[PDB]
């Protein structure tokens, strides 16, 4: 099914003929157009007033990554690497050894900030919770190195924001 | 050994070619000199063709010599109606790249690359 | 059955059919006729039947395939060939659509298809610029997605993936340079294949 | 008309007369009142009003003072500790005040805002340990 | 295999055994494949491994605490099908999809058996078997791997 | 109409590779060993 | 369990901390050396070890779904407690 | 003597962050996102940032996309181009770093390799009020300078 | 919504409309921020029985392209012709 | 004489760069060499080098204005090649974010187009709109605009609770901005002026040079891939498809616009149609097994582990799939060589063939027009160049 957007027969009778002189003469619909900018001159303007207010956003929001532990204080991270595999921009890099306690623990866990997309693949991934990308979206800085997360920053960025990041995910754990 | 050809069908038809394009390369140098305000001098630019033509002067193939024209002819249009910027022409002469060692001692004392 | 896509035999058998009248039409350029279980009819040729087998796509009553929407390449290396050449072209009137393929190597040209459908024009010099396919008769053949000066090309299976040069800019020159390419971190290759079979409908014979 | 100026003497009133009034107008660059949600521990203040449409509903007026900065003039949205950044985002309708955070041991009693370019900016480290060790010569000349 | 379970129960699970510094066990996930056994017996000609018990409880291990320390045990490493044994040494270091593979040679003695040098990042990270009929067929010595 | 070439097929030339990635690499020919892991 | 080396460097939690002849530690001349104060090998030792009856014992690592993949533990040994692989929690056949 | 080199920094530091004009090289995605912030919601002209300046006029330049090396010269021209002071923006990990493009033949890893950097937004891409809170982050930036403190003690 | 009587009629008669029956900013007709937790259902595969994974196999039921010719009666078009679009009677012409 | 056309104009605008070479005789255009590749970044080999699953972003990342369309052009080329077909609710979540996506694509299109034309007005009320939809977007995937959200085998996640609701709001008052984009526009003279009888295509042309979509529409040609080749449930929503009669710049604005209330058309259909169920197919060989499933059944974990390392093999074989993507016909060609990477992705842009005829559509124009005629075509140069 179609319809035509431009095909019309403008009639050609006298009244018809002096309605489109009057306008061509009287420019009133370009007077229209005037008309609807002066609306919007009395219209409540759709501005917020950052950073006092802020734009609204959902739990499962893609912000900043933070490493989280257990009630416990034990990390969650056990090193399978699942979000380095996945990883599209392979932006994550991992080592791993036992811990002095036996524990499946890494020794490194970097994510480098301008290699990710910010997709959350890594956190789809993880079978324990462990790598989040959290609510923070304000964390621009002045050099590139601060960009390159090491795992202390991860960690602290979990000890950070977990009272924030626990909560997100209570609200959209039932839709994973 | 029965192939379909470029341009040429043996080679002196290919050379043919070869030497209609270093004829429009070597006039064009004064020109790109010019043009884009390089710091070299027309007699480093001529010579920096002949080194280019130089290196393939091995080849006895006449399609991989069309082709080897085909592209300097593309690199001579480029160069002559300037969709090239002064970076592309003057990539020819790497400038800031430091000599590399060519004899054995002095890439033994710099690495493990041959 | 909710999780498996549906056959679809009337278009099966509908392209076969006329798989097999285009091929009996161009005797002298259709080497292969096939539909895959998805219902994609493909035409593979000899390279000289280029223009002629587009031609009588493009024209026949039967046919109409007035629209060119893909004119692409695929390297495989292994093959004396390693080039394909892939048409992926339209009918509005039979609302279908049809492949065709040939295939070349580095030195062969292959006709410019340019007079058949002037879609092809741009297709044919970026298939030149990522593979290096010289196409006979273009009207401006040159590189259209790379910068200019650049050698090689990338889509190769034997170009490297970060290539071979990078750019930076250089305070003592007074512009941007190129040197030979340096990663501060290194692709990390993964060897992900099983080593089990997945698919025995597919599988070669020893 | 004479409604809207009454409005307009009743934000002066509402921020505890001209003073306070210009006060938020030369900080925050809006002189709306709004009721009073509640104050975290480093001083910002959250109002809401839910008659303004989504987005402007709620706000924080920053405190003058965090952390030991002079955040009088300087104020920057890393400032909103996690539990109400939850709130103050729109990513829950209950405020900390009503639904407060579990709590956790090693959870920051002190947030911190953005420290870049201050020195107390985050520094990349590798933290692995050396893998290849050297052999050390004996320190004795037994040759 | 099926792509779910419908397994509504609780899991077995087994106490783990030491056998040495080279082969760590987690007997859990032991499949009862009686490999190493076999492999013990017929290829190292060390009869110290079998199973212990009946039906579901069966164990796979020495029964009594026990080495297993011969010239060729870190081969049952290799054709254990699971994680029940493992290389105590490389235990958590690496992933199989991200080691890169320089098939090599071993020169610790004289037999010349072909390996598989795994690497990743520039670091070697584990030594592997590498098949040859004609010298050390799939295996190496403990001092190889 | 075709033409005759009995050189030995050689593109180095006309690959863009530089000379160093040519002459001085050693390519190898294989069919990969079994993982023995599995 | 943070410590500092005898220059005055934090040690992490993974052991690292530059030697004294390292140039590197010139980054954090100026600004710090981000270090993570709650050391996980040291929490995980604070948790008592749980008693239980059976021989075998399940764990999730708490929360239900938001926990670890739940994986079984034999108590049988008397000489040690049944360590989770996942959380570290212990348990004990009492 | 120091107090009147004080207030002057103070004053024309006032003006410059108070009046930002920028240049947006809309490269790629991210430009969409720098569209969003000009757009009503938060409205960037409010803070005095100016909706379309020229770039002989401007003096920030916002590099919202991806860099490709064909691209890269034209990018340093323009940067040239700006009459001082002039500062950049990186915005997105395309610009930031290559990002997702970041291993291919044809791109930049960073546009910091062309030129200087003041503020690198992270995301791919950043939101709106993110790049926002990029921009109020620079101006503060631009309060911290003290050039006529250091033009008095030289 | 909070503009004056006056304000609403002069914006309502400058456009045209009724602009206050469909303000583009939004208020309270819009959903909580926090919801009641889902329940989310599960698919035809969720069985404990006749659940067979070869009984389902879409990867496995896919071959190999069907060779109709290989270099190793009616004409015919590749489908029958489409047939002609009719014209929308919802709106012909705008 | 020979000009040189800027990068870019002067306000923030999103569509890319482009190096216009052209030559002049007076006013008149004579000839256009667009030089493009400026944002070329090696998309398709790089997807050579991810699983099926890790390359799904890049096409978020195309025509970055219509992510959604983009993803499940993708979707669908794997799904056929993988035989299986995603379940009834995703399809319906799909057809829903497709025209949302579209209406995101044409308040673009159409703005912009205006906006470069010094029309500057109404891309900012329309914008309003966009973020908006963009809260959408955030509101399903957690990103305003790459998603990743449509995946072979269906969707990421299903709707949250509350979703709808809120898309029918922003659905019941959209018409009316349309009308007020109208006023502005459709019937002003200065507009006419700039578009009338702009970029004239003949149907025959149009076909000929690759065109796709409005390009095709524009000029007459009864064409749709929504109607002909119906994908996902296309074929069970009512609507109409707009057609020009002219083949000009006017004639393709109208069409957008048409198109726009036609997608709020359909929207309205799919949110009260939308079924219950499952949101991805329920074969775990394919797609991931739920969290709680992961968590419990030894089954989920290995497939789970499984398919974010390794991923899922694709039998081998090619295919040319296509979707009517709010710029023209957006396809793959893709090749699968039985693993779990893609051996080959060519990338169709409907933006590509229709860059390739702005020299023959700016044939006889004034230097002015030319930014008209790349504005009716609809340019994003990460979709063209890839
Ligand atoms: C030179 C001329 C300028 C100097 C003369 C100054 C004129 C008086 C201005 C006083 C405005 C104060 C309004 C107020 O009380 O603030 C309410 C506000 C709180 O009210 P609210 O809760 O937000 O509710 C507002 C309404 O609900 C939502 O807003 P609203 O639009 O619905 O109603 C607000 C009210 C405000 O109207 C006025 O007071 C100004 C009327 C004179 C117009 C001058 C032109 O408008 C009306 O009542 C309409 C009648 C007024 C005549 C309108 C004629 C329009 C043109 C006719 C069409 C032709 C187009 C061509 O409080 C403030 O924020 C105070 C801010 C002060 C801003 C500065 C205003 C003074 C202007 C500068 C003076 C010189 C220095
Ligand atoms: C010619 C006469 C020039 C008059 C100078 C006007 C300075 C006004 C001003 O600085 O605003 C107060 C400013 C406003 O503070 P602000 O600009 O830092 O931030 C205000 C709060 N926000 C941004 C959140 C809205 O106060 C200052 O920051 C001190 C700078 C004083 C500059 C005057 C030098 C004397
Ligand atoms: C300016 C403030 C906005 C006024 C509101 C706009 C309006 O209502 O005008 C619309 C009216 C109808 O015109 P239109 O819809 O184009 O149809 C053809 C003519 N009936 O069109 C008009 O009636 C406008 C008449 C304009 C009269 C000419 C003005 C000349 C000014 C110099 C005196
Ligand atoms: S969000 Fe995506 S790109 Fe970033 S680290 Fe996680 S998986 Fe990698
Ligand atoms: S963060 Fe999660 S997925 Fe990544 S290595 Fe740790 S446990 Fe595995
Ligand atoms: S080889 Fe491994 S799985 Fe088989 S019986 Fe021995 S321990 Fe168990
Ligand atoms: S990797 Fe293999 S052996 Fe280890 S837990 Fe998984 S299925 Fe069992
Ligand atoms: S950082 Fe992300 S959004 Fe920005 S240009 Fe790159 S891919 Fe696009
Ligand atoms: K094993
Ligand atoms: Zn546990």
């Amino acid at each position: 099914t179609y319809k035509y957007v431009n095909l019309r027969e403008p009639s050609m009778d006298m009244k018809s003929v002096t309605d489109r002189a009057a306008q061509t003469l009287l420019w009133t619909e370009l007077i229209r157009g005037l008309g609807m900018t002066l609306s919007y001159l009395f219209r409540e303007p759709a501005t917020i007033n950052y950073p006092f207010e802020k734009g609204p956003l959902s739990p499962r929001f893609r912000g900043e990554h933070a490493l989280r532990r257990y009630p416990s204080g034990e990390e969650r991270c056990i090193a399978c690497k699942l979000c380095e595999a996945v990883c599209p921009a392979q932006a994550i890099t991992i080592e791993a050894e036992p811990r002095a306690d036996g524990s499946r623990r890494t020794t490194r866990y970097d994510i480098d900030m301008t290699k990710c997309i910010y997709c959350g693949f890594c956190q789809e991934a993880c079978p324990v919770d462990a790598i989040v990308e959290g609510p923070n979206f304000e964390f621009s800085t002045e050099t590139h190195e601060e960009l390159l997360y090491n795992k202390e920053k991860l960690l602290n960025n979990g000890d950070k924001w977990e009272a924030e990041i626990a909560a997100n995910i209570q609200a959209d754990y039932l839709y994973r | 050994t029965s192939v379909k050809p470029i341009f040429s069908r043996d080679m002196n038809e290919a050379k043919r070619r070869v030497r209609e394009l270093y004829r429009a390369w070597y006039r064009e140098v004064p020109n790109t000199v010019h043009l884009f305000q390089l710091d070299i001098s027309v007699k480093q630019g001529r010579d920096k063709v002949r080194e280019m033509f130089k290196k393939n002067a091995h080849i006895t193939d006449p399609r991989v010599v069309d082709l080897l024209v085909i592209k300097g002819k593309m690199e001579l249009e480029e160069t002559i109606k300037v969709w090239k910027q002064r970076t592309h022409v003057m990539r020819f002469f790497h400038e800031t790249e430091a000599p590399r060692p060519k004899d054995f001692l002095s890439k033994f004392y710099v690495g493990h690359d041959p | 059955r909710p999780t498996v896509r549906p056959r679809n035999d009337v278009a099966h058998k509908q392209l076969s059919a006329f798989g097999e009248y285009v091929a009996e039409i161009l005797p002298k350029y259709v080497q292969q006729v096939q539909v895959s279980c998805f219902n994609e009819l493909e035409i593979c040729i000899h390279p000289d039947g280029v223009i002629p087998v587009l031609t009588f796509l493009r024209d026949h009553s039967n046919a109409q395939f007035k629209s060119l929407a893909d004119l692409t390449a695929v390297d495989i290396p292994t093959r004396q060939n390693r080039f394909e050449i892939v048409y992926n072209l339209l009918s509005l009137r039979f609302n279908s659509r049809i492949r065709v393929k040939t295939y070349t190597d580095e030195l062969t040209p292959i006709e410019s298809s340019v007079p058949v459908y002037k879609a092809a024009n741009w297709y044919e010099r970026e298939i030149w610029d990522m593979f290096g396919v010289f196409f006979a008769n273009h009207p401006d053949l040159r590189r259209i997605l790379t910068d200019y000066g650049f050698e090689g090309h990338p889509f190769r299976k034997d170009f490297p993936l970060s290539g071979y040069v990078e750019l930076r800019y250089d305070d003592e020159v007074k512009r941007v340079v190129a040197e030979p390419v340096e990663l501060a971190q290194e692709f990390r290759k993964f060897d992900l294949n099983s080593p089990w079979e997945a698919f025995p409908a597919y599988r070669q014979p020893p | 008309l004479l409604q809207v100026l009454k409005r307009g003497l009743q934000q002066v009133s509402g921020h505890g007369g001209l003073r306070g009034y210009l006060r938020v107008l030369f900080r925050a660059n809006d002189v709306r009142v709004g009721t009073l949600v509640g104050e975290d521990k480093y001083g910002n203040k959250y109002y809401e009003d839910n008659k303004q449409f989504f987005g402007r509903h709620r706000w924080v007026i920053y405190t003058t003072e965090m952390n030991g900065k002079n955040t009088f003039w300087d104020v920057d949205g890393s400032m909103v500790p996690p539990e109400w950044h939850r709130w103050l985002h729109c990513m829950t309708d209950d405020p900390p005040t009503v639904k407060p955070p579990t709590a956790r041991k090693f959870i920051w009693t002190n947030h911190k805002f953005n420290l870049s370019g201050t020195p107390q900016q985050y520094v990349p480290y590798s933290t692995t340990r050396k893998k290849i060790q050297e052999w050390v010569p004996p320190s004795t000349p037994y040759k | 295999g099926s792509d779910r379970s419908r397994f509504l129960e609780g899991k077995r699970a087994v106490e783990d055994k030491n056998i040495g510094p080279l082969v760590k066990t987690i007997m859990t996930r032991c499949i009862q494949c009686t490999r190493c056994i076999r492999f013990a017996s017929e290829i190292a000609g060390v009869d110290d491994l079998g199973t212990t018990g009946r039906g579901n409880d069966m164990q796979v291990g020495t029964y009594i605490e026990k080495m297993f320390m011969s010239e060729l045990s870190g081969n049952i490493i290799d054709i254990c099908p699971v994680g029940a044994l493992t290389s105590k040494p490389y235990a958590f270091t690496a992933r199989p999809w991200e080691t890169r593979k320089t098939e090599s040679i071993d020169v610790m003695d004289a037999v010349g058996s072909n390996i598989v040098v795994s690497t990743r990042t520039g670091e070697v990270m584990r030594i592997l078997p590498r098949m040859h009929e004609d010298i050390n067929e799939e295996w190496i010595s403990d001092k190889t791997r | 109409q075709l033409i005759t070439v009995d050189e030995k097929l050689d593109i180095t030339t006309i690959t863009g590779v530089p000379e160093e990635h040519i002459k001085t690499r050693k390519a190898r020919i294989f069919v990969p060993a079994r993982n023995n892991m599995q | 369990g943070v410590r500092t080396s005898p220059t005055g460097e934090k040690v992490t939690h993974t052991g690292q901390v530059y030697d004294d002849g390292d140039y590197r530690k010139v980054r954090f001349v100026g600004r710090q050396k981000e270090v993570n104060e709650n050391f996980a090998i040291d929490l995980i030792a604070e948790q008592p070890v749980s008693q239980v009856g059976s021989r075998v014992i399940s764990c999730d690592g708490g929360g239900g779904a938001l926990g670890h993949p739940r994986v079984y533990i034999n108590l049988d040994k008397e000489t040690k407690t049944g360590t989770c692989g996942y959380c570290g929690l212990q348990f004990r056949q009492q | 003597g120091e107090y009147v080199v004080a207030k002057l920094d103070d004053l024309i530091n006032w003006a410059r962050r108070s009046s930002l004009w920028p240049m947006t090289f809309g490269l790629a995605c991210c430009a969409v996102e720098m569209m969003h912030m000009a757009a009503p919601r938060y409205d960037m002209d409010r803070f005095g940032v100016v909706f379309r300046a020229s770039p002989r006029q401007s003096d920030v330049m916002i590099v919202a996309g991806t860099l490709t090396n064909k691209m890269a010269p034209a990018l340093r021209k323009v940067y040239d181009q700006m009459p001082e002071p002039r500062y950049v923006v990186s915005m997105g990990s395309c610009a930031n770093g290559g990002g997702y493009y970041h291993y291919s033949y044809s791109v930049v890893r960073g546009c910091d390799r062309i030129v200087p950097v003041d503020i690198y937004v992270p995301g791919c891409p950043p939101t709106a009020e993110a790049l926002l809170y990029g921009i109020l982050q620079l101006q503060k930036k631009i309060k911290r300078e003290k050039r006529l403190r250091i033009w008095y003690r030289r | 919504a909070s503009a004056t009587r006056f304000i609403q009629w002069l914006r309502n008669w400058a456009s045209g409309r009724d602009l206050q029956a469909k303000l583009q900013l939004r208020y309270q007709e819009i959903s909580k921020r926090t919801q009641p937790p889902p329940k989310l259902p599960v698919g035809p595969s969720h069985k404990l029985s006749n659940n067979y994974y070869c009984t389902r196999d879409g990867r496995r039921e896919a071959m190999p392209p069907s060779i109709v010719m290989s270099s190793q009666k009616k004409a015919v078009s590749p489908a029958p012709p489409i047939k002609r679009w009719e014209l929308s009677q919802d709106e012909p012409y705008l | 004489s020979n000009l040189t056309l800027n990068f870019g104009p002067q306000h923030p605008a999103a569509h890319g760069v482009l190096r216009l070479v052209m030559e002049l005789s007076g006013e008149m255009v004579r000839k256009c060499d667009p030089h493009i590749g400026l944002l070329h970044r090696g998309t398709e080999k790089l997807i050579e080098y991810k699983t099926y699953l890790q390359a799904l972003p890049y096409f978020d990342r195309l025509d970055y204005v219509s992510m959604m369309c983009n993803e499940q052009a993708y979707s669908l080329a794997v799904e056929k090649l993988l035989n299986i077909r995603p379940p009834p609710r995703a399809q319906w979540i799909r057809v829903l974010f497709g025209e949302i996506t579209r209406l995101l694509n044409h308040i673009m299109a159409v703005t912009t187009h205006a906006l470069d034309i010094g029309a500057m007005t109404p891309f900012f009320w329309m914008f309003e709109e966009r973020e908006k939809m963009f809260e959408f977007y955030e509101r399903v995937s957690g990103a305003r605009m790459h998603a990743a959200y449509v995946r072979p085998g269906g969707v990421h996640q299903d709707l949250p609770l509350g979703l709808m609701d809120d898309i029918y709001e922003f659905s019941k008052n959209f018409s009316l901005r349309i009308d007020e984009l109208e006023e502005m526009l459709t019937n002003n003279r200065i507009w006419r002026n700039r578009t009338v009888d702009i970029g004239i295509v003949t149907a025959e042309d149009a076909l000929n040079y690759g065109f796709s979509g409005v390009m095709l529409r524009g000029s007459g040609i009864q064409w749709d891939l929504r109607k002909t080749q119906p994908y996902d449930v296309y074929d069970q929503v009512e609507f109409d498809v707009p057609i020009g009669s002219r083949g000009d710049c006017y004639d393709r604005y109208l069409c957008r616009v048409e198109e726009m209330r036609q997608s709020i058309r359909i929207i309205s259909q799919c949110l009260n149609k939308m079924p219950p169920g499952e949101i991805k197919v329920d074969d775990a060989k394919v797609s991931p097994p739920k969290r709680a499933e992961m968590k419990t059944s030894m089954e989920s974990l290995i497939h789970h582990f499984k398919l974010y390392t390794e991923g899922y093999q694709v039998p081998p074989g090619a295919t040319y799939t296509a979707i009517e993507a709010p710029k023209g016909e957006f396809g793959v060609y893709l090749v699968s060589d039985g693993s779990s990477r893609p051996y080959r992705c060519k990338i169709k842009a409907p933006g590509f063939a229709h860059l390739a005829g702005l020299d023959k559509m700016s044939k006889g124009h004034m230097l002015a027009d030319v930014v008209a005629i790349i504005g009716t075509q609809d340019i994003v140069f990460g979709e063209v160049d890839r």
